[PDB]
């Protein structure tokens, strides 16, 4: 879950 | 027969870069306004649970830098607005188009303008997925990308970029901050839940398929919209309701083929294959075409 | 992650858009600095299209005789001239939004973005490919002649197509914006065929290396082939014989993804020889051709 | 029949 | 005089 994508 | 993607000049002269400390993504320029993914004022660690409103507070506009090509942009206010940030600034930009933010439902489709770091660098055309993620592209350094539609002269933002899934999928917000489906802008487990086939469209696809003279498909029965469903969900396809029929009430007018008839085509399609031949080329059922969409490119806007 | 077949951004493209007429007929036209291109069977009226002579047609018309329109403002054309198949139309007025730009002739194999238009006004964008016999499958063309195929390097845009015209078979065929053909087809309404046709080798390996860059292996095997060999395989199922020079440019992806490019065109021998079998290849049921060893490098990276 | 247009 | 081009 990548958040800065 | 192409996925067309609506042309992206408008939303082009909207994109900005922001950058809170070492961190940097997209922003969304209208008027005196930017908005970008909150999860901006963010370092990794923090991401895990990381309280928000509490992280904002040690912020001032001067920790944010918003950037149009190289020209500054002053920034003289903030909030928070569910998942959003909204960046006041001392100056309306000159390329604001007239625009609308609406929230799309699932199946619908429209185009997103992947940027990185404040260019724009491709754009395609993609889908709302049932389970609620979109199967686009993105890489490091899109988040606050956006989706929209377009109608004459007014743009319509439906989609902003925050999280990547572990399925490799997308997960998003509308232009108020809210998520699509139960996704959280946090560090956690959550994963996509199991996808289906969106039936509406797939239908759409077969009316574009008579509309340009492929027909072979059809045949001489009808089936009950009970009947379809019974077929439909054995071969993972999302279940047909009358609100559904009736959205393709224009495209049957205009074939002249009955919803039911096409699902009764639909239902054989199914459970025979194609038998190697092809529909509009493609070798399996296209389900990413709106029945809007196909009214679009045929009746060439 | 995920890989969707992307177009580049339209916005320095659609501010050159403009309508042209002569007599009945309209199609799109290439504004840029003080001159708007189009295709020069913008006067040909629907007779003359069986069997025109451009060079005596053009003879008979005036600067008045052509009509440039800027969306509903009229730029008035001051002199007229003829390159090849194409027309450029000498304006007053400038597009002070013309970008930077190049004119680029590109070679079969290759990827760039149309900006499909009808009346000078922008319908929508994709991403396509020139196809090896020429023509480019591009469904969507039905009245936007004068339309354009682009592709953008950084702040610059290099104009490589041109619409012309509907070559019944589908299918379409274009000019570069020089105006020589793209093709052995020329600007008449007289039964053309596109040649055979061949599956674009080079493409179909960086698309598999793409898979492997985002995480998809099951199609590797333990095998390796000489490019002799993968071609005696290849070339009978319709594929572009693949040369050292394809090799050399897989080179990159070939090193990011630590297989060699002769191996990976053993995993290509055995998906063509054993089908697919039900299973996917970032996302696809058939073997993708229409993104280039570039494309992937593009878009996989950044 | 080749089309223009 | 004057040719309308």
């Amino acid at each position: 879950n990548s958040t800065l994508q | 027969f192409r996925k067309m993607a609506f042309p992206s000049g408008k939303v082009e002269g909207c994109m900005v870069q922001v950058t809170c400390g070492t961190t940097t993504l997209n922003g969304l320029w209208l008027d005196d306004t930017v908005y970008c993914p909150r999860h901006v004022i963010c370092t990794a660690e923090d991401m895990l649970n990381p309280n928000y409103e509490d992280l904002l507070i040690r912020k001032s506009n001067h920790s944010f830098l918003v950037q149009a090509g190289n020209v500054q942009l002053r920034v003289i206010g903030h909030s928070m607005q569910n998942c959003l940030l909204r960046l006041k600034v001392d100056t309306s930009n000159p390329k604001t188009p007239k625009y609308k933010f609406v929230r799309i439902q699932p199946g619908q489709t429209f185009s997103v303008l992947a940027c990185y770091n404040g260019s724009p660098s491709g754009v395609y055309q993609c889908a709302m997925r049932p389970n609620h993620t979109i199967k686009g592209s993105f890489l490091n350094g899109s988040c606050g990308s956006v989706g929209f539609n377009i109608d004459y002269d007014c743009v319509s933002f439906c989609y902003m970029h925050h999280m990547e899934l572990p399925t490799g999928v997308h997960a998003g917000t509308d232009l108020e901050g809210k998520f699509y489906g139960p996704f959280v802008d946090r560090q956690t487990a959550q994963a996509a839940g199991t996808d289906t086939t969106i039936t509406l469209n797939v239908l759409a696809w077969l009316y574009a398929a008579v509309i340009n003279g492929d027909r072979w498909f059809l045949n001489r029965f009808t089936t009950t919209l009970n009947d379809f469903n019974l077929v439909a969900m054995k071969y993972n396809y999302e279940p047909l309701t009358q609100d559904h029929v009736d959205i393709l009430g224009p495209l049957s007018a205009q074939t002249g083929i009955a919803v039911l008839d096409m699902c009764a085509a639909l239902k054989e399609l199914l459970q025979n294959g194609m038998n190697g031949r092809t529909i509009l080329g493609s070798t399996i059922l296209e389900d990413e075409f709106t029945p809007f969409d196909v009214v679009r490119q045929c009746s060439g806007v």
